[PDB]
């Protein structure tokens, strides 16, 4: 078949190259959908979420036994989040978050601290590589850009995490 | 009417429309050519087939076109497509491959391709679903381009390859706005009767018979034993005995079954065949009784091969390089070597990958041969020839 057409379609329609590669693109995409459906809620908010993915490096669904250590950075005085991290030595931008975050009753903005969780249970996570969001929330009036080159652990089982 | 067998399925991505093809196919098929139409729910609920090895949901269908008689497997998971196509347990004569163009190609559709050339499918035929949710023509162009781009990439005809557009909900909801439903479907039945060719029947293909085992009696003469699996061995017909070791030429006077003397022996008895000239230590197990030069021994080949995982009855550990497991091949065992694809070395149990195998002994083989590989004497896998790779 003659080029050129071919690369009117990819240019056109979002494609970029390599089939394989855009395949690997919307397996992950469906992997990270198909997690969200199974798992718990999956409102509006599942998008959202989905924005914070990034599936040109693969994510994947993974089952986790209780004694992992984990841990996530959280606002001072914030409710545990669903985000956690493998490593500590991450930083916050690497993770798609901002490094600091709002602090309520206090109403102020606070450095995002490192809190340390061990799993009590077994417990399904979506591991995932963060993408190069920018991050409105958790400060009120800045916008924050983030690196995201760094790994994601996704559950909405805090109760089994926290 | 008189109409011939022929087999067929539907292969994709999950949630592309392969149990709503085959829904849309029975009825079109029972509304146009006559037949007994079949229901959505009891294919996707496929029920557990027992089989001999690992547990496969399958569903078999059946549909009659114009001029032939089709049975249609359809899977609920990809797992199942995986254990039935590497296995035996379903032969298909051709492919149906059908692919969501609302959604485009997806890693299970190229990982079905991969398997289709791999485990010796010889014929695929795409069938571009939901082309209902697409408004632009422009999509089905490109996503068309697409899956041709990856048929060509494993060797099969994409350019020559018959891609029909059509939605198989709309087609089966018995509609067919515009060229969408049961008129997509009708032609991809006439595109199965015009493309996929008849398949040779075990009867017409050249005589292969796995030796079973050997009697020999000095002066009298040496008989082999054994299941005849293709064609038909006459008396006074020459035969070559190939595997283990040299390929050897011979000549079958006489053929017996039970008491009987028979003029002939066709596939699918199990029979005695007196060997002319020959001795006990030229014969041995494994080796095959074959039409000359059809069938050929090898000790290295690359193979798709399915581990089986622990509930099934598989091994707890995974593989190595040097891993020395038993190889089935037909009727013996035969130990060999196998080397792992690039990229890794360990493989768990209930993974399917593909695998090069080095043999310590020739066996007489050819490409799409299914195997068993075993663990002291207890099937731990099963496997298919991919492709002979040759040394010269
Ligand atoms: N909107 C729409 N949905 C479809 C069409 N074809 C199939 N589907 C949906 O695809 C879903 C999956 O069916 P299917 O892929 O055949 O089941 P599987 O064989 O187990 O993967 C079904 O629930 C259908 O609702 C179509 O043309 N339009
Ligand atoms: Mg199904």
């Amino acid at each position: 078949d003659d080029p050129q057409r071919r690369a009117y379609l990819n240019n056109k329609f979002g494609r970029s190259g390599n089939l394989d590669h855009d395949i690997n693109y919307r397996g992950n995409r469906e992997t990270a959908a198909k997690f969200f459906k199974s798992k718990d809620i999956d409102p509006a908010d599942a998008e959202s979420y989905m924005n914070g993915l990034d599936f040109n490096h693969p994510v994947r669904v993974e089952t986790l036994a209780p004694g992992k250590n984990l841990w996530q950075y959280q606002s001072p005085g914030a409710p545990q989040g669903n985000w956690y991290t493998l490593s500590p030595r991450v930083q916050p931008t690497e993770l798609g978050i901002n490094p600091m975050g709002t602090n309520r009753a206090a109403n102020t903005i606070e450095p995002k601290v490192l809190n340390s969780y061990r799993t009590t249970q077994k417990v399904e996570v979506l591991r995932s590589t963060a993408a190069p969001t920018d991050d409105f929330w958790s400060v009120k009036g800045q916008s924050y850009p983030a690196k995201g080159g760094a790994q994601q652990l996704f559950s909405n089982e805090k109760g089994s995490f926290g | 009417r008189n109409k011939p067998h022929v087999n067929v399925g539907t292969i994709g991505h999950v949630d592309h429309g392969k149990t709503t093809l085959t829904a849309a196919l029975t009825k079109v098929c029972s509304d146009t050519w006559g037949g007994s139409a079949r229901a959505f729910d009891q294919i996707d609920n496929a029920p557990e087939e027992k089989a001999r090895g690992i547990t496969i949901n399958t569903s078999h269908v059946e549909y009659d076109s114009a001029v032939r008689h089709y049975a249609h497997v359809d899977c609920p998971g990809h797992a199942d497509y995986v254990k039935n196509m590497i296995t035996g347990a379903a032969q298909m004569d051709g492919a149906i491959l059908v692919c969501s163009a609302a959604d485009g190609p997806m890693p299970q559709t190229r990982e079905h391709i991969l398997l289709s050339r791999q485990v010796g499918v010889p014929y695929i035929v795409v069938f571009l679903n939901k082309a209902d949710m697409v408004d632009d023509a422009e999509l089905l162009e490109l996503v068309e381009m697409e899956v041709r781009d990856l048929l060509n990439t494993y060797d099969f005809p994409g350019d020559d390859t018959p891609i029909i557009i059509g939605s198989a909900l709309m087609a089966l909801e018995g509609k067919d706005d515009n060229g969408i439903g049961v008129s997509a479907v009708q032609k991809l039945v006439e595109t199965l009767d015009s493309y996929i060719p008849e398949p040779v029947r075990a009867i017409d293909q050249p005589f292969l018979m796995p030796i079973e085992d050997v009697f020999s009696i000095s002066g009298r003469g040496t008989v082999v034993t054994g299941r005849v699996e293709r064609g038909i061995i006459k008396v006074q017909e020459e035969v070559e005995i190939v595997g283990i070791k040299a390929t050897t030429k011979t000549t079958c006077t006489g053929v017996e079954m039970f008491r009987k003397l028979l003029d002939e022996g066709r596939a699918g008895e199990n029979v005695g065949i007196l060997l002319r000239g020959t001795k006990r230590e030229d014969v041995e197990r494994g080796q095959v009784l074959a039409k000359p030069g059809t069938i050929k021994p090898h000790t290295k080949f690359e193979c798709e091969v399915y581990v089986l995982s622990k509930e099934e009855g598989g091994r707890h550990t995974p593989f190595f390089k040097g891993y020395r497991p038993q190889f089935y091949f037909r009727t013996t065992d035969v130990t060999g070597n196998c080397e792992l694809p690039e990229g890794v070395e360990m493989v768990m149990p209930g993974d399917n990958i593909k695998m090069v195998v080095t043999l310590i002994a020739p066996i007489a083989m050819e490409d799409g041969l299914r195997f068993a590989i075993r663990e002291g004497g207890r099937t731990v896998g099963a496997g298919v020839v991919a492709k002979i790779i040759e040394l010269e």
